[PDB]
């Protein structure tokens, strides 16, 4: 009694309303300028 | 050498023919490897077969 279970489960169906739909969603957490950079990419050249 | 959290391997191979010592003569290294660790290093060891 009043011991729930923490996990509840969501209501995705294509024919609920906007805003209960599953969304997947990723989140960047990438970090700046402390160590020797390792990604770097943005390079171009031209023709010579 | 380690350097600003840098790795800096440089190398030579070479034909020998000597029994049990190190030669008298010039020959250069060539760089070969360039690592971006970032990590304080102290000691080492090689290994053995």
């Amino acid at each position: 009694f009043n011991c729930y279970f923490p996990l509840q489960s969501y209501g995705f169906q294509p024919t609920n309303g906007v805003g209960y739909q599953p969304y997947r969603v990723v989140v960047l957490s990438f970090e700046l300028l402390h160590a020797p950079a390792t990604v770097c990419g943005p390079k171009k050249s031209t023709n010579l | 050498k380690n350097i600003d959290g840098y790795f800096k391997i440089y190398s030579k191979h070479t034909p020998i023919n000597l029994v049990r010592d190190l030669p008298q003569g010039f020959s250069a290294l060539e760089p070969l490897v360039d690592l971006p660790i970032g990590i304080n290093i102290t000691r080492f060891q090689t290994l053995l077969a």
